């Protein structure tokens, strides 16, 4: 295919995204979850990993790394240590609510995916690290897990497949950095949410020093549907190497901010004008879009005309597809203030372990506040660009990169706005 | 500079040079001992970007 989008309801995976049906076990079984999962587990690890590989699913976390290869990293004989699946349910990133929606509305999809991924990698348990603020979502998840345990889908006979699997839910305590892979592992282990360096990779030394795999809720939840309907179908959706469906959270200055499920490689204009009701004031009133949550840079209207929603398409557009969180800003937006608020978010959410992110993100927050006030001179724009380049790639984890990229996008596109603010401040003071 | 014209003519004739145009005693042509404050310029490395030390 050449044009992508217009995903059909019979092809949408998260059929209870809007909470209009029963989220409990009876409604999930009516919607088709837990179907032939015993047959899937008896087909076993290699078949499931091959299904994920031929589906070509990439990480919904925002990393974009292939799921089949990442899960086949744990397809090894055991050395006496237990093995663990860990489910990133924190959803800290701004603009993003898709994991919250599918946890509170399709929790049995998440439980079945935990079982399927744990069987595929070889695992005795899945620890779902949920965000600490999602108390009601966590309680709904525990209700679904109790239903699964009572129905025998989980625990000591996984749907009667002679496989033992446990699903635990562990709540966080309010840290965006605990959504990171290794920092999440440390938070489960009970220390501070500080990411650890790689190597060792979590497939070798992870939670409790055991081989483990951290996977996003959307990835885990689409795993059993991929196994049931085949990887060829999921690969048939989307473009080449950007395959399947995706949950987009369109927020900001749109008429209908919403979470929707749409095919990969949908045009951004098509997605907004179809599901968000368009920009407030119109497509001409559109100014900028942050397409992949706060960690991705912004793109102006001119390139937002024709851009697709692929990893590769946004990389060509000098962006990324992060959590598919499309934040829309119109002509009335104080764009410098919005980007400075994002940098203040990263300043408050840095874990402070490593020097470039700690000191530099605090520095960039101060510089961006002065940029909002206009209290700088245009040489500081290139100074801030160089500071962002010093932060990016020099940190333990990718919070430094996710703080450097919005600054780079703002400098790359809206530089005359910054210079105009500095000039207006200079002429109004002197 | 306080010399009379007779002594000035005598000195100029005796030396062969016009001494009054080039006096070896400083009277008023020198700079004032109190000066306005300066503002010294900065060097070429006083810039906020493209100024990595490994390149210079
Ligand atoms: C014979 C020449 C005697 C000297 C003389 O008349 O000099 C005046 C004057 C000196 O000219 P000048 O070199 O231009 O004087 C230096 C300054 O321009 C002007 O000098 P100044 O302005 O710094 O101060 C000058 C002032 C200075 O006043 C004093 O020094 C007063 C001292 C008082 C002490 C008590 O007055 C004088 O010098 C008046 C002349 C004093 C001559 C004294 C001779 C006797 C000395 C003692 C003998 C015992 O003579 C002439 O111009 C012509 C000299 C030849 C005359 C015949
Ligand atoms: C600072 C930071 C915060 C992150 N927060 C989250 C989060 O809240 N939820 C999430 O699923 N992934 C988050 N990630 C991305 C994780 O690396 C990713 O979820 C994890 O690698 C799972 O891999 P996957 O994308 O293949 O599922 C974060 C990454 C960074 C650097
Ligand atoms: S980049 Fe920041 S959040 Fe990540 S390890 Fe370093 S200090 Fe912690």
């Amino acid at each position: 295919k050449t044009s992508f989008g217009s995903l059909k309801d019979e092809d949408r995976i998260f059929t209870n995204l809007y909470g209009r049906h029963d989220w409990r076990l009876k409604g999930a079984l009516r919607r088709g979850d837990w179907y032939k999962t015993k047959e899937i587990l008896l087909k076993g690890p290699d078949w499931i990993l091959g299904e994920m590989k031929t589906s070509g699913l990439r990480g919904r976390g925002g990393a974009g790394f292939p799921t089949g290869l990442k899960w086949s990293f744990m397809n090894k004989p055991s050395d006496g240590r237990p093995k663990y699946l860990v489910v990133n349910a924190d959803e800290g990133e701004p603009g993003t609510c898709k994991d919250r929606e599918i946890m509170r509305h399709d929790p049995h999809k998440l439980v079945e995916g935990c079982l399927v991924g744990g069987r595929a990698m070889g695992a005795r348990a899945a620890y779902i690290y949920i965000r600490g603020e999602f108390y009601n979502e966590a309680s709904n998840l525990q209700v679904a897990i109790r239903e699964a345990y009572e129905a025998g889908l989980i625990g000591k006979n996984a749907c009667g497949s002679d496989y033992d699997f446990d699903v635990f839910v562990v709540r966080g305590a309010g840290a965006y950095i605990c959504g990171e892979e290794t920092a999440l592992i440390e938070s489960i282990e009970g220390k501070q949410g500080k990411p650890r360096l790689k190597p060792p990779f979590p497939a070798d030394v992870g939670v409790f020093g055991c081989p483990t795999t951290v996977a996003n809720v959307e990835t885990v939840a689409v795993s059993p549907t991929i196994c049931r309907r085949g990887g060829t179908w999921f690969a048939g959706f989307g473009r080449e190497r950007n395959s399947g469906t995706k949950l987009f959270n369109i927020s900001g200055h749109v008429n209908h901010p919403c979470t929707v499920e749409e095919e990969m490689s949908v045009p951004l204009k098509e997605l907004i004008e179809k599901h968000a009701g368009g920009v407030t004031g119109g497509w001409d009133n559109l100014l900028a879009v942050i397409p992949g949550g706060s960690s991705t840079p912004l793109i102006p209207k001119s390139v937002c005309e024709t851009v697709l929603m692929d990893f590769d398409a946004l990389v060509q557009a000098q962006t990324g597809l992060g959590t598919a969180a499309v934040i829309v800003m119109d002509r009335s937006t104080d764009i410098v203030k919005a980007i400075a608020r994002l940098i203040e978010f990263y300043k408050h959410e840095s874990c402070g372990q490593c020097t470039p992110c700690r000191e530099g993100v605090d520095w960039m927050n101060k510089v961006m506040a002065r940029f909002v006030k206009g209290d700088a001179r245009p040489a500081e724009i290139d100074s801030l660009w160089e500071i962002s380049k010093q932060i990016e790639g020099h940190t333990i984890c990718a919070l430094g990169d996710g703080a450097a990229w919005p600054v780079q996008g703002l400098i790359r596109h809206f530089r005359p706005e910054l210079e105009d603010r500095m000039q207006r401040f200079a002429q109004q003071h002197r | 500079a306080s010399a009379t014209r007779v002594i000035q003519k005598l000195r100029n004739w005796a030396s062969g040079q016009d001494l009054q145009a080039k006096l070896q005693l400083r009277y008023q042509e020198i700079a004032k001992r109190t000066q306005p404050p300066p503002k010294l310029p900065v060097g070429p490395s006083h810039k906020l970007s493209n100024n990595y030390y490994c390149t210079r």
